[PDB]
């Protein structure tokens, strides 16, 4: 669940 | 849709490579919600020269350095302008392409990218395309399916000589009738509808729907609390024979399940008494015949129960014989009530019938009636939703042509219907339908607003028996219907 | 960042267009991740006339037909030809815009997307600018601001007069040093770092980064099964003073709690011994002094208990004094191991002495001794990154200028640190993190590594505090220091 | 209060019968909220003559019908006008009264509610009143008194000669000093304050209060993110002697615990490595010092080293002798620093030195040192907020007076706390609240503020020992306290 | 659940 | 959780 | 918990 965001 | 892209890149004035950013974008984050993480798996992206193509660039793009590895295996001969540009930009990124399938390939990747066609499919698909498709279908693979499983008509979901069976399937807009028709709904699995960027005034715009749960709870008829059983009308089902002694009951039934006030069964004696032996609530009127079935020596009896209720059911283990074809065809041309028209009542009926009557009907038959009903092949008349829609605007009523995807139509909206299983292929489960739509008429629904909601409803309480689907029986479907309504809301 | 943009653009190949609605839209997903779903919310967009509004239009237009209600208050004068498109869209799509701010506007809203600058800030916001974004700040709404928070200069972290309170950021591509330097750290709020679709080998090139848990988690040694205290290096901390009995016990408890095999103390006596009766597995050494403090008689039995450790701290509670300059400076100059010089072994520092080392050092200062040491006010130095670059690059060292976001650099490569809390407000703090980096130094790892993972691990240490973090205090940190490790994997 | 009734009553109009209604019928909530559904009870209801005795057939009226059984037995002569009318209900209800106690009588009641006196006793109780309230103590029965046990003096909380122990106390509008002071604290019960429809304003306007934790909470100091040791202050304790090497430590400690940023402690060597020993955090000073306690000598040497902290905290275990005294007078006389003045240092102060002193201070005795301080007998001044008045006003500082229930006053506002509990009446405890109101001092609240946050967290610190309270000592209320500010939050 | 009672 | 996809 | 009110 990552390719979009990194926090 | 073919008109959506046009419109949101001619006149609102989108361009049209945003709309394919969007498209590919969506089909990733669609990937991650579906697969997790995406960084562990190897991509196989199978592009065309169309657009489903270039959308398939954008996939491919914006995987690099981010996934194990990606591989695009470009199809196709020329590129529409979007694909051309999509393709430079995944090959200025260092994306790698081959122009030849190997069928080892398949071998070093974990999921495959369908992108050869979309809505841009014309005719049957065979050489190099069909083997390639051939190939990802035995793989075992992960597929995931941009915008329609390639070799799905997306107007009709007829097969055009061989297709993509996906996993995933992630399209742009709207639904195409191509994933909710079968067999194009099989090979569509699981359907993601991503929003990318159409002005929502335009989605819509668009006169065919699939029913939805919001649609049908913004339908299903208010309970007010100050209320009584003339408040939620009264329904007559006309039904049965010496053949057919169940089937009444079930109609019967049905209509009570969804919250009728009071159902009249006729039937003829003795199969009336079987009715209440099973289910004391219901009302069933002893008919009497000469044969076992009705005929004309009981019109007069039926539009005397028909005076005092809303809507009359009429078909349902009634027989197919010539008696049965005189009385249902001169009760419908008097009755000046809504009427449900099912089973054997359609299969006698007489269609100047429905054109010189002044109130309302539903038709509901499965594919085998309709054919005999316009008299066509039952292949000519499965999933054919422009025949409905013919059929029910030419005789000013509501079709209902029921099957594993059902149609709802009144020849000016269609709605296609998604719910049930297996379970519904098996007697009775229509006879209980029947009933069900008779029943939200009764309470005040339109018929083709009850037709929607029964559909709907139908097949959700099939979904929601707790054993196995294929040992449903209509019995069990009608202990389910409340279940239904309650997870409705 | 400018950088990546324009090369994205110009040598990639990828419109701007593409990229500001990847931008705009991830915005709209961030809200929707943050805010659960967005259809019961009014939303008050706030757009400038650069491309930062531009990206505020996106926002907007993607957001018209889905939310309650959508807003746009366009501040600017010209439009930048991005801006100007997706103004143009909004606008076609249906999108209301006003030109004029009336106070009474927060009122009927719940989130206001803050649009108004980002990176093209230049100098001061005043005028109009400023009162809508005091009047925000004032409105206890949601905000969101698109980049960077306006006001925030994106290269230092200041406040340019006044700037916007975000609870949540979305940045594209990577983060910007006004997000992790104070106060624009406080003002970003919650931070997204949003993939738009910049090449990964443009992202990867920033020379500048935010050190990270799997960073850190690469960097920790390995221990091997087979292995004693000598495979894990000794360190020898040159420590304390008759003022400063306890600092010396933080740093040896630092060295042990992060793996080192050996600590030796070298503390005046009889300070020396307050060391092992808290920690009795530490060595300390009673060092011979006249006043209680270590000077150039001292020197050779320093030098002595050097020759087989790995790495010498040297510095915490020492006392700043002419006796203790001189004896600093002798040794640092003979030593021949890696150094790490903290607090008054900084302030007795002279700086040639560091040029003419040939062994490495790292320089462990807060600002209060990074001004002392080159002679500039707490001002001019605090979250100085390029003065640290530089004084790193002269010398020849590791710099670690400690603060609420800690600085890491060798003059090439420099590294922030976000982790801690204002537990570590406290002292005796800065103690604890000499051993850990000495210790690091002693198990392998290069200064510059040590630095690295000491700071973030001492910051997490603080953060794994059961009660409030004000009430932390240094030896507690030292227990938490192994259950930061342990989380760390 | 009684101001508070009168104006309430004769410049806002409410009618007293409508104020004494209020009042009962709170008294029936309150003893349903404690005691579940009443109807399973019987009560005995003791009435006076006074408006306390009108609440009380308030009550009584209240539950005719809907108990098991209602008894008053009146035990006045006169009535009150708003007495006599409610009696009159009472009886008009059907309510049974009777005028002489026949000490059987509890045998037949579950629940005495204790309405004979309230804030209207004057003097002793003797005579038939103090022999039913003696049979009301022994009898076990469930007591809940109106307003205050009767016998408890309302302004002082000191027994009328006996006083009615109470499970459950409902006072009206405010506490009342005597539910705050021992022993009436201790025969209140558990404390009801009811809202019986004084108007708010008045209720604020009262010049004393109960310190709360929506008080402290609000007083609590911030910690901005971008903070360091310097953002929350400096404190120097000089403390200590060759006696007491103990003492300075839980000083110390105290201040750190509670968030201040650097804490020196001055003593005399030896016994100043005993605090580094323990927590090696602390800065500990060794001053130099002819017979092991603090003397003129010393002078110098602690005005230097207060010259760059915030606050000075002064006299834990500094021992009580003609060299500590000039020290503590002379120094106090030139510092100019807020200074916290506790235990040794109180036993040798010189009052005039506070007046000739422009910087602040607090002072901390328990009783026994403010005995000392004033020249009265312990009696005279314990739980006497009123001298303490006095006291604060004329020396222009605020003294915290410790015991169960600490006065903290400035001679304009007076602040009582309630929190703790048997566990800190054991030495060291106010040595650790030293420390903390000094450390609030250094992070930036006034001396009243730090003395009230202090008073409060360290009672409330003690009350989350795991263990039995009598078993906590010092040491492990230092670990508390950060628990106590989370909890507080 | 504070109008009538404070604790 | 709604604006990009429906099911 | 009856006194004040029935449902
Ligand atoms: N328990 C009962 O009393 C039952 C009585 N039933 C009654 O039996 C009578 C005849 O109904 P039937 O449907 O069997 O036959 P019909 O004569 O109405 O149907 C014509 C033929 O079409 C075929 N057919 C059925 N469903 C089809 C589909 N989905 N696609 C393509 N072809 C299809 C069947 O093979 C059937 O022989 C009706 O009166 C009906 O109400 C049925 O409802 C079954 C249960
Ligand atoms: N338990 C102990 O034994 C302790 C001893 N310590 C020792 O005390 C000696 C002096 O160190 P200090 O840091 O107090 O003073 P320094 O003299 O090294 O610092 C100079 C001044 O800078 C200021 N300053 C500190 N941190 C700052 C920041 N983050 N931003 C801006 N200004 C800042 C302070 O006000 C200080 O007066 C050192 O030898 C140190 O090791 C400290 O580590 C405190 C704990
Ligand atoms: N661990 C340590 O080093 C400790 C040292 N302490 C120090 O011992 C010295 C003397 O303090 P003390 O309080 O014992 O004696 P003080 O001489 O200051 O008190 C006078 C007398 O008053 C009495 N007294 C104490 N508390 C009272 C109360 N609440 N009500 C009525 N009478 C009370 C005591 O019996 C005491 O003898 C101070 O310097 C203090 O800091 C105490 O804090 C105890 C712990
Ligand atoms: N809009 C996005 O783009 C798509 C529409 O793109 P278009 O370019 O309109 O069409 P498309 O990409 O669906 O397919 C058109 C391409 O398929 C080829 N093609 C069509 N039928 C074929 C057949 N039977 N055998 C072999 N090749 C065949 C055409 O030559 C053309 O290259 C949508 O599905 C959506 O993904
Ligand atoms: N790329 C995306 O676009 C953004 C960069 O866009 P750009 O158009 O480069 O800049 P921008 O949109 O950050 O801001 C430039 C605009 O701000 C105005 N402006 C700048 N400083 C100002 C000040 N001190 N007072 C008043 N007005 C001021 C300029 O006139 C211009 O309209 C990034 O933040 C990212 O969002
Ligand atoms: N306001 C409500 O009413 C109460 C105040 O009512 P008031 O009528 O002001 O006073 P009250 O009801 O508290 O008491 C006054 C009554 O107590 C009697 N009394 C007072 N001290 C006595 C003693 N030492 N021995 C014997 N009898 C004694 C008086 O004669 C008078 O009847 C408040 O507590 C509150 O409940
Ligand atoms: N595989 C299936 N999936 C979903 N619905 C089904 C399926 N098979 C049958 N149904 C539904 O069951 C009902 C069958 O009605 P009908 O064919 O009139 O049969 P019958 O007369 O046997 O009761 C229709 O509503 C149809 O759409
Ligand atoms: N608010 C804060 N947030 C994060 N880290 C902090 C904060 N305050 C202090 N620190 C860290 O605590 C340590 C303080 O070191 P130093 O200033 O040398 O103090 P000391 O000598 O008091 O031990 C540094 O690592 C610093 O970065
Ligand atoms: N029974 C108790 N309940 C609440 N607080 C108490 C109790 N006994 C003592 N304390 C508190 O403990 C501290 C005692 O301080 P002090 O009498 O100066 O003793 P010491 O010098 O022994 O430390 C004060 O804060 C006091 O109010
Ligand atoms: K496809
Ligand atoms: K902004
Ligand atoms: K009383
Ligand atoms: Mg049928
Ligand atoms: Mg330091
Ligand atoms: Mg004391």
């Amino acid at each position: 669940a990552a390719w979009l965001f990194e926090a | 849709m073919k008109e959506i892209d046009e419109l949101t890149i001619k006149e609102y004035g989108v361009d049209s490579r945003i709309l394919m950013e969007r498209a590919g974008i969506s089909v990733v984050l669609a990937m991650e919600e579906e697969l997790g993480n995406l960084s562990d798996y190897r991509f196989l992206v199978l592009c065309g020269g169309g657009n489903n193509g270039g959308d398939g660039f954008v996939v491919a793009r914006n995987l690099l350095g981010v996934v194990k590895d990606v591989l695009v295996v470009f199809l196709g001969k020329k590129k529409t302008p979007d694909c051309e540009y999509n393709y430079g930009l995944y090959k200025k990124f260092g994306g790698k392409v081959v122009e030849q399938f190997e069928p080892s390939i398949l071998n070093e990747f974990d999921v495959v990218v369908d992108a050869i066609f979309g809505t841009g499919l014309r005719g049957e698909i065979t050489g190099e395309y069909a083997e390639i498709i051939n190939l990802v279908n035995k793989s075992g693979k992960v597929v995931v399916s941009v915008d329609v499983p390639s070799g799905i008509d997306s107007n009709t979901g007829k097969v055009l000589r061989t297709a993509v069976k996906a996993d995933l399937t992630v399209t742009f807009g709207v639904p195409k009738i191509g994933h909710i028709l079968f067999p194009g709904r099989d090979l569509t699995g699981k359907l993601k509808v991503a929003n990318i960027g159409h002005p929502v005034h335009l989605i819509n715009s668009i006169n065919r729907y699939v029913i939805t749960r919001e649609m049908v709870r913004s339908l299903l008829p208010e309970r007010p609390r100050d209320s009584h059983k003339g408040t939620y009308g009264k329904v007559l089902i006309i039904a049965g024979s010496r053949l057919y002694s169940g089937a009444p009951v079930l109609s019967g039934m049905g209509s009570l399940k969804v919250g009728t006030g009071l159902v009249k069964l006729a039937v003829p004696f003795p199969q009336n008494l079987i009715a209440t032996s099973r289910f004391p609530e219901l009302i069933s009127v002893p008919i009497d015949t000469e044969k076992g079935f009705f005929s004309l020596q009981n019109l007069q009896e039926c539009l005397e129960l028909s005076k005092d209720v809303d809507v009359v059911a009429i078909g349902p283990g009634l027989g197919n014989n010539e008696h049965v074809r005189e009385f249902v065809n001169e009760f419908l041309k008097t009755l000046e009530k809504p009427a449900v028209i099912d089973a054997d009542a359609i299969n006698v009926l007489d269609t100047s019938v429905l054109k010189e009557r002044k109130s309302p009907a539903v038709l509901t038959p499965h594919p085998g009636e309709m054919a005999r009903l316009v008299k066509k092949t039952v292949g000519d008349v499965k999933y054919n939703y422009e025949l409905a829609e013919e059929f029910a605007k030419e005789n000013d009523c509501v079709l209902v042509l029921k099957s594993a995807t059902t149609i709802v139509t009144d020849g000016e909206k269609t709605l296609f219907n998604i719910t049930g299983n297996t379970g519904l292929s098996k007697g009775g489960s229509g006879d209980v339908l029947t009933g069900m739509i008779a029943g939200f008429i009764a309470q005040g629904l339109s018929p083709l607003e009850a037709s929607t909601v029964s559909v709907y409803l139908h097949g959700f309480a099939a979904e929601l028996f707790e054993q196995d689907e294929r040992g449903l029986t209509a019995s069990e479907l009608l202990r389910l219907i409340p279940e239904a309504i309650r997870r409705l809301k």
